[PDB]
């Protein structure tokens, strides 16, 4: 089957700068009689129905602004946008109609700017968990940027993995930032025999990692 | 200029059947062909496969054998896909694909077909509240935890909408058959914990709405 490689994966951009998108195939698309590249640029906006903008790989489809252009033939993709608006936040795709089966790309996504970074949001389990059998403490990463980020579980200076539940969220339309939640749960003897339980997370604009931890008793 | 219809959200148990139309308008049917594109993981695309509808030519991926068949309706100008042998990676949102031209495609609205083995239960929350006595930080945090609801979706505001700004909802995820959700909300240290403060969730699908009082 003909597969699709996509790169980028993911780029922060500004308003007015311009993207540039690369869609590569692994064979040639090209059919020799009529000139023609088999491929199509897609566009789904978060909650609605995805979308054509280029056809033939070269042309503009009606209905699309003029700051949608692409352009290459054969192997090399290209869908090059002369100055992005604020409701360009969508995610992009690229798929091939020269054989069967049909395949689509991996996505691309356009993100926003920048500088961004929590200090504590460490909450302690309430009286009403307890009640119930189990045990639960969080931690919440918000106005953090970028989404890349490593969140580690201590537990008495050892480390835990299992019982880890992370949740990230989209970009936000206010600040433009990002949002993360990490919850570890547990059972109810596991957390009267430990203490001290600290909440890790690495970043990437600070040289030392933030460390904050809390006592039971 | 064309509308294509689906049906709404399903509730289905494992090992059953599930059938999915999508009404066209507009346009006549027995002239182009209809694709099908399965959007898995939130961003990943797989083709399902198509149907000509006049000469009854049916296609499908290697992905899709023997659980989609492929059925039109010459007489009420629509089309049917029904799955066979629903597992749990099924949890996935269907489009049906118009193939006009080789310039573009028209796409539905999605039909959103989760599964799994699972009562409607209602929600369990409990409030949050930091255990620290005194922060170098001007504003307070606060939250409350929603475990064990089923399905898909709880409304969660807070303060009957009045504290509408800084709020910050985390999409679900799936652990032991049921959802567990959570949201943090930021307030200045001149009204915690002087003013009190609640947790507003709702589930219209079991008809409950509870308020947890920080």
């Amino acid at each position: 089957d003909i597969v699709m490689s996509q790169s980028p994966s993911s780029l922060a951009v500004s308003d007015g700068e311009r993207v540039t998108l690369t869609c590569k195939s692994s064979q040639s698309l090209l059919y020799s009689t009529n000139q023609k590249n088999y491929l199509a640029w897609y566009q789904q906006k978060p909650g609605q129905s995805p979308k054509l903008l280029i056809y033939w790989a070269s042309s503009r489809e009606s209905g699309v602004p003029d700051r949608f252009t692409g352009s290459g033939s054969g192997t090399d993709f290209t869908l090059t946008i002369s100055s992005v608006k604020a409701e360009d936040l969508a995610v992009y795709y690229c798929q091939q109609y020269y054989s069967y089966p049909l395949t689509f790309g991996a996505g691309t996504k356009l993100e926003l700017r920048a500088d961004a970074a929590p200090t504590v949001s460490i909450f302690p389990p309430s009286s009403e968990q307890l009640t119930s059998g189990g045990a639960s403490v969080v931690c919440f990463l918000n106005n953090f940027y970028p989404k890349d980020i490593n969140v580690k579980w201590k537990i008495d200076g050892s480390e835990r993995q299992n019982g880890v539940l992370n949740s990230w969220t989209d970009q936000d339309s206010k600040d433009s930032t990002y949002s993360m939640s990490s919850t570890l749960t547990l059972t109810k003897d596991e957390y009267e025999r430990h203490n001290s339980y600290t909440c890790e997370a690495t970043h990437k604009t600070s040289t030392s990692p933030i460390v904050k931890s809390f006592n039971r008793n | 200029e064309v509308q294509l219809q689906q049906s709404g959200p399903e509730l289905v148990k494992p090992g059953a059947s599930v059938k999915i139309s999508c009404k066209t308008s507009g346009y006549t049917f027995t002239e182009y062909t209809m694709y099908w594109v399965k959007q898995s993981h939130g961003q990943s695309l797989e083709w399902i496969g198509g149907i000509n509808p006049n000469i009854d030519d049916t296609t499908y991926n290697q992905n899709f054998k023997d659980k989609a068949t492929l059925t039109v309706d010459k007489s009420s100008s629509t089309a049917y896909m029904e799955f066979r042998s629903l597992t749990f990676d099924d949890s996935a949102v269907y489009y049906c694909a118009r193939d006009d031209k080789a310039s573009f495609a028209f796409w539905g609205q999605g039909t959103l077909v989760t599964v799994s083995a699972a009562k409607t239960t209602p929600p369990s929350v409990y409030p949050l509240a930091p255990g620290s006595a005194a922060q170098t930080n001007s504003m307070v945090t606060l939250g409350c935890l929603v475990k064990g609801y089923f399905p898909e979706p709880v409304t969660v505001t807070w303060n009957s909408g009045s504290l509408s700004s800084g709020v910050h909802t985390f999409p679900a995820v799936l652990q032991s058959d049921l959802y567990t959700l959570s949201s943090s909300v930021t307030v200045p240290s001149s009204t915690w914990p002087s003013e009190t403060v609640t947790c507003n969730v709702a589930h219209p699908a079991s008809s409950t709405k509870v308020d947890k009082k920080i």
